[PDB]
This record gives structure tokens, C-alpha cells and sequence, in this order.
RNA sequence: AUAGAUGAGUUUGGUGAUGGCUCUGAUUGAACACU
RNA sequence: ACGUCGAUUUAUCGAGUAAAAUUCUGUAUACAUAUUGAUAAUGACAAUAUGUACAUUUGUCUUGACUAAUUACGUGCCAGCAGUCGCGGCAAUACGUAAGAGACUAGUGUUAAUCAUCAUAAAUAGGUUUAAAGGGUACUCAGA
């Protein structure tokens, strides 16, 4: 698997304030706290799209597209 | 067992354990020719009952075990050169050997349509 | 919308306080099934008891387990326990808890090991229906003692709860605890 | 052991996660109990230290 | 100043002691405990040079989230600074004269990091607090006094002036109470400190230790404003209260605090004495005979330069910035090691205890001074030779942030008399309620009530007597 | 995914080869993968062989199955990036579960990452 | 010996499981070097010698204990402040490696492995939370010191 | 080379960051592992042989 | 070499333990039976 | 072949896109040619490359649970099955037939053996009140 990371990001911060706190990162009020007040809170700093998993479970047969007869069938 | 009392010798191996088959277990042969000393009737012991067919047979080596007949119908008698394979009848003592069906002298079931790798059957050639 | 027919959702309706189209889209699983005898002044009494586990995919985990003569009821009556008992289970990344716990019911030990990205549940029959309904997907587990099938998912269940928190051991010990695979990636890879 | 386990310095610990996010994965949380934010800042004392 | 350029600026230079200062970190607290009691923990140059870079470390962390700053000995808690040593160096010629602006300038970086500071600073007053120790506390939002608080700024005796910002602190007390506790000089110990506004709480010291046990099990949320912490604690030290005194009354109260208003409002110290003469004197009705008498004997034994200094600042320090504070006094504290009456002063008073008489300031008296003279002109100047003092930070505010935890004086009873229309008794109950029925409120809020409050239209309603 | 445009390639093609621009320009201008780029030329190049040795190209199989593919023309009309050209390869030693215990204010940044 | 430091570790987890403020433990030069790195870990509140009975409370800091000669040396004790926090201790378990049986050391090499959660010859990978405490020429420094400072030793105990 | 890194890093200043934050542990418990003799020890002698005398 | 650590059937009226046996995985310089 | 076969609900459920048929390829192999194994020269025998030509078998185990996969009839603690628990005493999903189903395949099963399972001789890493297992006792040389 990759991870994708922008350069803007890196040039900014340089992974000091993910260690903010107690070594994990600044805590953010719950979500029904979130939706009482007016304002939203200030976004977090991190990479763009940062939070969704990646599915390593569908990864089971790609040895078998290193085949050279299944990649002449994929393309 | 402190670290001294293993430095002088205290893990021994196992007790052993007998072999379903000793004499092939023994000289880590897979099967052993014999010559049929008696074809008899075995029974089970308190939960089973019937008449199992076993053979008293004498293998190469010159010991004597009973071998358990597998299969409906045997045509072996004294003097009868048979082929034995280790298993074990698990409701008769003593009977700790089968005898294989596609042997020299034990033919194999006639009438058998399934599973005939296991009693030494060909195969009818119906069409052929 | 007639999904309940015959009435054993309504009772649990009112605990959890959700509709019965969102109880069917928890994951549920029977685990253990003990055919336990009493002798009585009658005879024998043969009751079912077995126990059940739900979870949503997401970080909530319940287990129950009731018995009756029947194993019908048996099962229905835990499903309803099972889902009114549901907690939040902390999971590191959504992924696998939180180190190494191991916990110990009755002479079955238990011992879980957070393990990395792509490891896959490799875990017994009894603990990879636990955590696919928990929603953990990297997890290794090992039987010590005994292989109890009821107090290996109690030892495992409460096992899930006992992870060590890292922030209560920093603010405890006065010292960070980084979490070395954010600063490097720059947030939580998942 | 006639004891049981109580966890009763740990309420709002337990009420503040099991409010944190919904059990209908999808969906806001609702809102918490109303005694989650009165003891919000007033934690239990240091009990059992000799 | 990041972590680097703190430990540069702040190096252990020779003579310091290893355990002048001892700190202590618990779940949420931090501890600083001035470790000097054979010297009744006087602050100086090695104490502050490791404070600073503490203070300034504690500050990047979020898991420190209460600062507690107390003493070791059970008599004092910071009984000044090393002035008697500034006084040899003064005598060195000018290259040990910049020695004594150096350690101005540390002591003055350290208070301004602690009147700006981002996280919650409380302070022990479980002793005699004087000097030095007064620039730890005053900026301090928390200021919890004992029944061993012996409060006082013991610097117009030895020739100085006021000190790291009770220039800025003492304009904006209460009516004019700031200049007469700075000129006079005056004592104040135990409640009284509460009462005067110098303390914001008051406890007595066998409950200071479970206070600390307590601010450190308090853990709040990374989102929380610096008002919620702030407002965490106070509640907090108010339920170790074992109530005030049931016999002692406010000493600055009443006939006394009237008196302070009527003798301590111009701009001369002239007229100032000349008022007070009048109160002295038999047949007043201002009924402080006895104390006006007792403040004549004390303001003429008092270097006169430095009272003409001390009361040009209380007025031009009401409209100074807490930054500016500092800026300007390390320029002005820096032409008073060239003086003759703290040089003069300190020698004749610490280092010789007493000894060879009082005493002998250069103007023998105030009477010697002309109307016309002017000699406070030129502690005001700064010159080119005296760098500008360079904070640790640039954050500064004309008034105090947080500064509203303490009894209620003058400014919030007339922010309620001008917002509402309470009573004589119904008024003091107002604030027993938003109080959370503070110790105190009932006696402090009577009091203003008996100052500047007239009863016009009778118990119907009740006006302040300025009009 | 969508796939890289007929005119597309040539484009990539001529700033590499007419233009001489390095590969890596050209990879963070129109957001294609440095493999990409380099596979768009070999296989442009022997376009050029057919075309110069007078082999037929299967024109009517290109035509019809580029119209089954999604599209991203490069140009003007730049909607999306092609893909991602900063995706980094997971190593196993970044995958472990490690929390260092350090001071409450330090300053862990990547390079000190790196090292544990 | 090693078997002061077993008894220390065996003791400070009564003492825990007891919830207990305070502990003492005897004052030798090998136990004054773990608590030194439990303190500097974190899992101690403060270390103070004294006498038989523990120190004031109140000026624990501040106390100034007396001189050790040999008229006073054999009623020493070093009085440990431990840490509660959450309602569970901070010095749970301190289960010892090195017995006086058997004196395991390990090398720069092999701590780097258990450093990350791997094991390592009569070692174990640890997990969050865990410690490693190694007794070696710089003094017993935690497995993370140890590998920082690029050096091997002899394993002392392991702290959850 | 290895050999000047493996002895730089055992001979290196502790960081700022962790010296800056870490409670001060005084040198009267954390240094005085020396016991002298008691320096009134033919004192105690003497006065200790009356007494049991 | 940093992904590598997994269980199942079976004693009891029943539960929980203890302790074997057997299956699950890989293999052979293998033999036999049916092909 | 708008046929056939097995079930059955004559239209349901299957054999079944399966077959036949049509359109292509020329795989193992056969043959030819060339190079090469080798060079100072020597080739027993064959490999490699290219050209042309051909569409060539099914077998076997299992089917109560462990263990993926069902009914019918016959048999009646008989005959037999079984690696373990077990099945069979006249309406047997476990035996023997028939059909269906599950799977491996020029292999498939069985027997024998070895490792792992087994922390099941535990150095890493066990245990001994009531379950295998504390010596009748402690002074003591060696030894830890
Ligand atoms: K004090
Ligand atoms: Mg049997
Ligand atoms: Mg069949
Ligand atoms: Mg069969
Ligand atoms: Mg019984
Ligand atoms: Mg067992
Ligand atoms: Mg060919
Ligand atoms: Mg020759
Ligand atoms: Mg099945
Ligand atoms: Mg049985
Ligand atoms: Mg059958
Ligand atoms: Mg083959
Ligand atoms: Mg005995
Ligand atoms: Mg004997
Ligand atoms: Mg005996």
C-alpha cells in the first residue's frame, strides 16, 4: 500500500503539532457539541483526506495480476 | 526445575507410545507379505456385535499378527499368501492389521461400485 | 413496516431507543451453544445456553447470553441482551486495539497483540467474529491455558475494554507518548 | 471475593465515550445526559490511598 | 525564545547555587519552590536564570495546566531581592553599575512572562512577602494569602522606588490605596491582605497541601478557553475556606479608607503632608488623628527623592501598558544606582544593620526642596547608554486581563448600583449569590456601602454620594 | 480510472522530446506519474516505427474502446489531476504501533520519526 | 546484589497493589540507581533518604535529611513517593529478568529490537506502555536511553 | 567512524527539553553514597565504656 | 528479513479444570490399490 | 434441435451453453533447414532458433459431526463402515446399491514415517493442599 502527501503540508509543519497534547494531538469537542454552537472550530492541521481507511482485505489476489496472460486480459 | 537440576539431567524424553502397527511402525515399512496361518471370526467387545473376519498371519519379519478382512466375501484360506497394511479394527483386541484386497492372492470385491480403490476392484468395462 | 412480526424487538426498542430497521443492520453471531442438564425432583431439565455478539462494524461490541429449553428463545433472548449491552471499544486507527492486553477468566487465559497494517485476522474461530463485529481487521490472539469456549469470549470480551489508554499513562507519568506513525505520515493513516 | 466491581469515579469517563459517537454508524450522536456537562469540571477526588 | 535560545540567554553563570530553586511536576501541576530560607527566599540572579527557562518550557506543553509558585521555610515566602549586593557593585565604578541594570533586567523579563503568561499561575503568599516576591504574585490572576502573610513594599526606606510593575498595579487599586501602601510604605498582614484586593483568596497554610493534590486531579479539555480554567480553579481554592476571622475588621475600612481618599489625591507630595497635617491635628472630623499622626512620623523618615518619584509614576502609570511598564522602569531603576540616597540607603540599612545611625539622604528633608523644584524630571528620561529593555514576548494590555476572582471593591458595586436598582441590603445580597457566597463579600461590600453610598430616596433604592 | 486521452499522450510527448523539458517537470505540471510519463514515450516511440516502417495501426480498435474509458484531456480543460504523484511506498518498519515516551514539550518532528 | 533490585521490584508492586502514598525501601547504591531512572520515567513521585519513619509530608521536598555516617548507616531507608492516577497505580507491575540465578545481558543490537516490540533472546518485544530498565555503564538507563546512547547492559526489570 | 558516533552518543548532553522538565531531585539523596566514619566515634567510645561500666 | 506467533472432536447427569488421544498444515530416495 | 434424457407440480425443477454446429489458433509432438555445444583439428549425442502440419483420455476420493457436499430403496446389532466420537436391533441423512451433490486431477486415495499441533521433559518457558508429583528429620563435605 501507498500513503499519498502533499508537499504544501510538509513545507508548512513538520509533523510537530500531530504530537501535540499528550503525543497523539489536540483534542476537538464531541460532535453534539459541535453542532450546539454557532461557529465552527478551527480545522485541524494534517493532510487532505487523512481519515479514510484503505482496503487492504481486496489486496488478496493481486499476485495473480502479475501474470502475464491476466495482464494481457486486463488491458 | 532449577537452572542446577537441569545442568545434571532432568529433562528425559517421553515415555513412548505404542504404534497402531509395531510390526510395521517398527521397521518403518508401509506394508509386509505373510503367509495365512488361519481365517477365523473375531467379535466385538461389549458395544458392538457381529462376526468379524480376521486372518492370523505370519508376516516376512516372523511375527505373527491377525490382520482384519476388509470387504464383503474373501476367497483366502490356509497357505495363503496375502499382503498386510497397518489400521486396526477398533472393536476387536489384537486385530491391529488389515490385509489389502488388490493383494497377491486376496482378490478384490466383484460387486463393489464404490470406493473399489479401496477393496482392489477393476472396473466393470461395461461399455468397453 | 412489519420487519418484527412478533413483537421481541419492541421491548429492546425502548432501552436503545432506535428503530427496528437500524436493530437488523447490526452484526450479530452466535458463538457458544452448551446443552446444560439440571436434575430435579422430575428428572432431567436439558436447557440451551448460549451466548451471542453484537456489533455495528464501527467501535461497539455487546455480549450476551441467556438459556431456555428452547434454542429458539435461547438465541433471541441473548441477540436482545447482546444489543442493549453495547460499548465503545477503542480502537487504534480503526484498525487494532490499543498494545497488548491479557486477561484471564477461570483458567482461560487470553492474549490479544496489536499487529500492522494488511496483517489480517489472524485469530481463532470465536475471537474473528468478535472483532469483524467490533470493526478491528489487524489482530493477533493465543490461547495460554485453556480453550474454554464460553471464557475465551469473556476473557477476549473484556480484554477489548482493558486496553491501556496512552493518554492516561502520560498525564500519569508526566511524559508525552507520540504517536510515532502520525508525526511520520502527518495524521492517522487508516 | 464477596466484593464487586464498582466503577462509580468512572461514570462520566464511561457516559463521555458511549455519548461520543451514535451506535447507527452514519448519523450524529445524540445528545448526551443532562448531568454530562454539570460535573464536566468537577472531577472525583483520590480515593483508596493510604 | 524557543528552547534554545532560553538556555543561552538564561546560563548557569558562576556562584549559582544547584538547588536555589526546586521544582516538581505532578498529573497536571507544577511546582516552583524558592529553596533560600536561611535568607528568607530573596530572590536573585541564580534563582531567576532558572525560573525563566521553566516557565517559558511549561508554556509549549499542554499537560501542564496549573503553575503553583511557592516557598520553602515557614516564615517567608520571597523577602525581597539581593539589593544589598547591587549597592557593592554600584561602587565599582560604572562597569559594576551595569551589573545591577543587568539583574533588573532579568527580574523584570520573568514578572512580564508572568503577567502575560497563557496558563494558570497561582501564588502561596504562606509567608512575608516583600520586593521581589511582590512581582511574582500581583500579576498573577490567583494570589492566595495565609494567616502568616506579612505584605509590604519596604523600598521608599532604603532610597529606591517601587518596584517590577506595582507601578502599573497600584494606580488602578481601589480609590488611592496604591500610592499610600508605596509611599508609606505600609504593613499588612494576614486577612488584611485579602481585604485590601492585594490577595484574592485566603486560606489557612495546613490546607495549602491538599489544595495542591486537588489542582493537580483537575484535567481540562484542550478546547477550553483560558476563562473556563481560570474559572475551574477559583472554584476550587474557594472550597479549602475555613472562613475569615470573626473578630478581626477591615483595618483600611471606613474612617481610615476615607481619610487615604482625602490626603492622597494630588499631585504633590506637599500638598499631600499639608492635608495630612490637618487630619492630625486636634478637633478633625475625619476622626484618624491617631493614624494621620503615625503617617507624618513615617513619611519624614523617608528618602524625599524618591517620594517625589514614587507619586509621579501612580499617576502616570494609570495609563502605561503592562510592556511599557517594565521598559520604562528598567530606564528609571537605572538612574537610581547612580544616586546618592540607594546607594546611601541599602548600606545604612542592610549592610550595616542600623548602624552609624539612620540614614542620611542627600536632601536632608522635603522642606529643603523648592516649590519649583522638579527632581522628578529626570528618572523619566531614558538614555541612549541603557539598551531598551527586550521582553520575552510581545504581549502586553492596558488593564488586566483576569483580575476579577478577588472581593468586590468600588468598581463592580458601582457597575451594579449603575445597572440595576437594588437596595441597601438588598445589594449586598446580590453579590453573596454571584459570589457562591464567598467569605467575605458580606464585609467587603458593606463597607463600599458605607463610603460612596447615600441613602437619597431612602430604603426604596441607593446612590453613590459623588453624584 | 480514467486513462490518458490520445491527444493527451502527444502532449506529453512533444515537451519530453521537442521541448526537452525533464521528466519530473513534466510530472508535477499535468500531475502524471513519473512511470507514466516515461511509459508514455517508449510506447509513442513505436508509434513512430509503425508509422515510419508503413504498419497498419488498429485504428478501429483504439477509436471504439477509448470510448468505453473514462478521459482526462490535458491542456486548457485540466479538471482533475491525473493521478497522485506523491503517493509513498509503506515500509514495514513505518507500520509498527510505537508510542515513545518523551518529554511533555518536545518537539517530535519527522526526522525524529524517522528514528524510532 | 541483583537480589536487592528483585526485592525492590517485588515490594514496590505490594506497596502499589496496597495503594499505598508512601514506601520505603533499603539504601544501597543499587537500588538508589532504578529509582533514580523510575523518577526520571516517571512512574515515582520523588526519592528522599531518612530514617526509620518517613519524612514530614509537608516539607518532603524541602526535607534536608542528615549525614550518613557509619552511626546512622544501618538505619537508613529510601522513601519513595508512588503515583495513583484514574484509579489504577502507575507502577502496576515491575516484573524482574535478571535473577540471581541467572544475570541476562543484551546488546546494543538486541535492544533495538525489543525497543520496537520485537523480541530478543531471553527478551520480549515491548508493547505501549511498557519499559525496560537496563543497568549499564552509564548507569541503569531505560532501553530507549540505552539505544540512544548506543550501549548494552544488563536487563533489569520490565515496568507496564 | 562507527566507533567516534557510538562514543558521541554516550557522551552527549542531556536535551534541553528534558532537563527544563523534570522535577529536582536534591544531591544529598542522589550523590551521598560515600559513608564516612563517624568522626565521634572514639568519642562515643569513651562515654559509651563509663556508662556500661 | 519488521510480520511471524491461531485451533478442532473426544471423559461428566451437568459446569469448570487437569491430562492424554485423534483431526486440521507441510513433506518423503517412499510402497500399495484404482487409474 | 422449437429434439433427447432424469425428476415430477405436463408445466414446474434440472441435465444445459452443455452438446452438435460455426469461426480461429498450431500447444506437446512430427518433419525440414540453419546455427551451436570446438576448436590447431577432431561431434558419440543432442540443444536452441525458424518454417510448415495435426485439436489428442478422464480418473479418483468423499458425502452423521469433526469436514465442503442429499434423497430413495434394500439390509435389520446380521452383512458391513470407522482417523476420532460412533452407526446397524424392520419408516438407517453413518452399512450396501441408484441418483444427485462437494472437491482434487495425470494423477487420486490408503499404509508407514518425520516436523508442527504439544508450554506434551517448559534453557528461553511448566508444575507438585484437595487432580501424575515435597524426600520422615535437619546438623553437614562437595556444589549452587
Ligand atoms: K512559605
Ligand atoms: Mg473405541
Ligand atoms: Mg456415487
Ligand atoms: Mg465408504
Ligand atoms: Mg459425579
Ligand atoms: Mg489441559
Ligand atoms: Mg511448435
Ligand atoms: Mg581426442
Ligand atoms: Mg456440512
Ligand atoms: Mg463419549
Ligand atoms: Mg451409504
Ligand atoms: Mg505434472
Ligand atoms: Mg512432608
Ligand atoms: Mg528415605
Ligand atoms: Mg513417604
Amino acid at each position: 500500500a501507498v500513503v499519498n502527501m502533499d508537499p504544501a503540508y510538509m513545507a508548512k509543519y513538520n509533523g510537530s503539532e500531530q504530537a501535540a497534547g499528550r503525543g497523539s494531538g489536540l483534542s476537538e469537542p464531541p460532535a453534539y457539541e459541535k453542532t450546539a454552537d454557532e461557529k465552527p472550530a478551527k480545522q485541524v492541521i494534517a493532510n487532505p483526506g487523512r481519515k479514510v481507511p484503505t482496503p487492504y482485505e481486496q489486496m488478496t489476489f493481486a499476485p495473480l495480476e502479475r501474470r502475464l496472460d491476466i495482464a494481457i486480459f486486463r488491458a | 526445575a532449577t537452572l542446577n537440576q537441569v545442568m545434571r539431567g532432568c529433562r528425559k524424553p517421553q515415555r513412548a507410545r505404542h504404534a497402531v502397527s509395531p510390526a510395521l511402525s517398527s521397521i518403518k515399512s508401509p506394508a509386509l507379505k505373510g503367509v495365512c496361518v488361519k481365517v477365523g471370526i473375531t467379535r466385538p467387545k461389549k458395544p458392538n456385535s457381529g462376526e468379524r473376519k480376521t486372518a492370523r498371519v505370519r508376516l516376512s519379519t516372523g511375527k505373527v499378527i491377525t490382520a482384519y478382512i476388509p470387504g464383503e466375501g474373501h476367497n483366502i484360506s490356509q497357505h495363503s499368501v496375502v499382503l498386510v497394511r497397518g489400521g486396526r479394527a477398533q472393536d476387536c483386541p489384537g486385530v491391529r492389521y488389515h490385509l489389502v484386497r488388490g493383494a497377491l492372492d486376496l482378490a478384490g470385491v466383484a460387486t463393489r461400485m464404490s470406493s473399489r480403490s479401496k477393496y482392489g476392484t477393476k472396473k466393470p468395462k461395461k461399455a468397453s | 413496516d412489519g420487519l418484527d412480526d412478533k413483537g421481541q424487538y419492541q421491548e429492546l426498542k425502548k432501552r436503545t431507543g432506535m428503530s427496528v430497521r437500524q436493530i437488523l443492520q447490526l452484526k450479530t453471531k452466535k458463538l457458544v451453544h452448551r446443552r446444560v442438564v439440571n436434575q430435579t425432583r422430575l428428572g432431567k431439565i436439558a436447557s440451551d445456553s448460549v451466548m451471542v455478539i453484537a456489533g455495528n462494524g464501527d467501535g461497539w461490541l455487546g455480549l450476551g447470553m441467556a438459556k431456555s429449553v428452547e434454542a429458539s428463545i435461547a438465541v433471541e433472548k441473548a441477540t436482545l441482551l447482546a444489543i442493549q449491552n453495547m460499548q465503545p471499544i477503542p480502537r487504534y486507527e480503526n484498525r487494532t486495539i490499543y498494545g497488548e492486553v491479557t486477561t484471564k477468566v477461570s483458567g482461560t487465559i487470553v492474549r490479544l497483540n496489536s499487529r500492522p497494517p494488511g496483517f489480517g485476522l489472524r485469530v481463532s474461530h470465536r475471537i474473528f467474529e468478535m472483532c469483524r463485529a467490533a470493526g478491528i481487521r489487524d489482530l493477533s490472539a493465543k490461547f495460554l491455558r485453556s480453550r474454554n469456549p464460553m471464557n475465551t469470549v469473556k476473557a477476549t470480551y473484556q480484554a477489548l475494554l482493558s486496553q491501556p489508554n496512552p493518554e492516561d499513562l502520560a498525564i500519569g507519568r508526566g511524559k508525552k507518548l507520540v504517536d510515532v506513525r502520525k508525526v511520520y505520515y502527518g495524521g492517522s493513516v487508516y | 471475593g464477596k466484593g464487586r466491581i464498582f466503577q462509580a469515579a468512572k461514570v462520566y469517563q464511561r457516559a463521555s465515550e458511549a455519548a461520543a459517537t451514535n451506535i447507527v454508524s452514519g448519523l450524529p450522536p445524540r445528545n448526551p445526559p443532562l448531568w454530562l456537562k454539570a460535573i464536566e469540571s468537577i472531577p472525583p477526588a483520590e480515593i483508596n490511598t493510604r | 525564545i524557543s528552547t534554545q535560545a532560553a538556555a543561552e540567554l538564561f546560563k548557569p553563570v558562576e556562584g549559582d547555587e544547584p538547588e536555589d530553586v526546586l521544582f516538581n511536576s505532578l498529573y497536571n501541576l507544577r511546582s516552583v519552590e524558592l529553596n533560600r530560607p536561611a535568607k528568607y527566599n530573596a530572590l536573585n540572579g541564580s534563582m531567576i536564570r532558572k525560573i525563566a527557562p521553566r516557565l517559558l518550557e511549561w508554556e509549549r506543553s499542554d499537560m501542564a495546566n496549573v503553575i503553583v509558585i511557592k516557598g520553602s521555610g515557614e516564615k517567608a515566602f520571597c523577602a525581597g531581592g539581593d539589593v544589598a549586593a547591587l549597592a557593592k557593585q554600584n561602587a565599582e565604578g560604572p562597569e559594576g553599575v551595569k551589573k545591577s541594570v543587568d539583574y533588573f533586567g532579568l527580574e523584570y523579563k520573568l514578572n512580564h512572562l508572568i503577567s502575560t503568561y497563557t496558563r494558570p499561575y497561582v501564588a502561596f503568599l504562606d509567608g512575608i512577602t516583600m520586593g521581589g516576591g511582590v512581582g511574582l504574585s500581583i500579576h498573577a490572576p490567583f494570589r492566595i494569602a495565609t494567616e502568616r502573610t506579612v505584605f509590604a513594599m519596604p523600598e521608599t526606606k532604603i532610597g529606591f522606588f517601587p518596584d517590577v510593575g506595582a507601578s502599573f498595579f497600584l494606580p488602578r487599586m481601589p480609590g488611592q490605596v496604591g500610592p499610600y501602601l508605596g509611599l508609606t510604605s505600609a504593613l499588612l498582614k494576614g486577612v488584611q491582605v485579602y481585604y485590601a484586593g492585594i490577595a484574592t483568596h485566603y486560606l489557612h497554610s495546613s490546607s495549602l497541601p491538599a489544595l495542591e493534590s486537588r489542582l493537580a486531579e483537575l484535567t481540562p479539555r484542550d478546547y477550553w478557553t483560558i476563562e473556563q480554567r481560570l474559572s475551574v480553579i477559583n472554584d476550587t481554592i474557594e472550597e479549602f475556606s475555613t472562613g475569615v476571622p470573626y473578630d478581626e475588621n477591615i483595618e483600611i475600612g471606613g474612617k481610615i479608607r476615607l481619610a487615604i481618599d482625602r490626603c492622597f489625591k494630588y499631585d504633590k507630595i506637599d500638598e499631600i503632608i499639608a492635608a495630612l497635617k490637618e487630619e492630625a491635628a486636634e478637633g478633625a472630623k475625619g476622626g484618624v488623628q491617631s493614624w494621620a499622626k503615625n503617617t507624618l512620623e513615617e513619611l519624614t523618615q523617608r528618602s524625599p527623592t524618591s517620594l517625589h518619584v514614587t507619586l509621579r509614576q501612580m499617576r502616570l502609570g494609570k495609563s502605561w501598558g503592562i510592556a511599557h511598564t517594565f521598559k520604562r522602569e528598567h530606564q528609571m531603576a537605572a538612574k537610581f544606582m547612580k544616586s546618592h540616597d540607594f546607594n546611601e540607603g541599602v548600606t545604612a540599612l542592610l549592610i550595616d544593620k542600623g548602624a552609624n545611625g539612620p540614614a542620611k539622604w542627600k536632601p536632608a528633608s522635603l522642606d529643603e526642596i523648592p516649590p519649583g523644584a522638579n527632581i522628578s524630571e529626570d528618572y523619566f528620561r531614558n538614555d541612549p547608554e541603557v539598551p531598551v529593555l527586550e521582553l520575552l514576548n510581545d504581549r502586553s494590555y492596558m488593564q488586566y486581563p483576569y483580575n476579577k476572582f478577588g472581593l468586590p471593591n468600588d468598581y463592580d458595586v458601582k457597575e451594579a448600583i449603575e445597572k440595576g436598582n437594588f437596595t441597601r441590603e438588598k445589594l449586598i445580597d446580590h453579590f453573596v449569590e454571584t459570589r457562591r457566597g464567598k467569605q467575605g463579600v458580606r464585609e467587603a461590600v458593606s463597607d463600599v456601602l458605607d463610603r460612596m453610598a447615600v441613602r437619597s430616596k431612602g430604603t426604596e433604592h441607593v446612590q453613590w454620594k459623588k453624584e | 480510472q480514467p486513462v490518458l486521452s490520445e491527444g493527451s499522450r502527444e502532449i506529453i510527448y512533444q515537451d519530453v522530446m521537442e521541448k526537452g523539458l525533464p521528466i519530473k517537470a513534466v510530472s508535477a505540471k499535468y500531475n502524471v506519474d513519473v512511470r507514466r510519463v516515461a511509459a508514455v514515450i517508449r510506447l509513442k516511440e513505436i508509434e513512430k516505427r509503425w508509422i515510419k516502417e508503413y504498419k497498419p495501426l488498429a485504428r478501429p480498435y483504439a477509436r471504439a474502446v477509448m470510448k468505453m474509458l473514462p478521459q482526462t484531456v490535458l491542456g486548457g480543460p485540466d479538471q482533475k489531476p491525473h493521478e497522485s504523484i506523491n503517493d509513498v511506498h509503506v515500509h514495514s518498519y513505518t507500520t509498527q504501533q510505537l508510542f515513545v515516551p518523551v518529554s511533555e514539550s518536545r518537539e517530535f518532528t519527522r526526522e525524529d520519526a524517522a528514528k524510532a | 546484589g541483583i537480589q536487592q533490585i528483585t526485592n525492590m521490584c517485588s515490594h514496590l508492586q505490594n506497596a502499589s497493589r496496597a495503594r499505598l502514598g508512601l514506601t520505603s525501601l533499603p539504601n544501597t547504591k543499587y537500588n538508589l540507581a532504578l529509582a533514580l531512572a523510575l523518577h526520571r520515567a516517571g512512574f515515582i513521585s520523588s526519592i528522599t533518604r531518612g530514617g526509620p519513619h518517613p519524612p514530614t509530608p509537608e516539607a518532603l521536598m524541602t526535607y534536608e535529611p542528615e549525614p550518613v555516617t557509619s552511626a546512622n548507616v544501618a538505619t537508613r531507608r529510601l522513601w519513595v513517593g508512588l503515583k495513583y492516577w484514574n484509579e489504577e497505580p502507575v507502577l502496576k507491575e515491575l516484573k524482574p529478568i535478571s535473577k540471581p540465578s541467572r544475570l541476562v545481558t543484551a546488546s546494543l543490537e538486541q535492544l533495538n529490537r525489543v525497543a520496537r516490540g520485537f523480541p530478543a533472546g531471553y527478551m520480549k518485544g515491548l508493547q505501549l506502555g511498557e519499559c525496560l530498565f537496563v543497568n549499564t555503564d552509564r548507569g541503569v538507563l531505560e532501553v530507549r536511553e540505552a539505544v540512544e546512547r548506543k550501549v548494552g547492559g544488563l536487563v533489569l526489570c520490565k515496568v507496564k | 567512524a562507527r566507533y567516534l558516533a557510538n562514543k558521541r552518543a554516550a557522551q552527549a548532553p542531556e536535551r534541553l527539553d528534558e532537563v527544563f522538565t523534570r522535577a529536582t531531585i536534591r544531591e544529598s539523596t542522589a550523590k551521598n553514597t560515600f559513608v564516612p566514619l563517624d568522626p565521634e566515634a572514639f568519642v562515643k567510645a569513651e562515654e559509651a565504656r563509663i556508662k556500661h561500666a
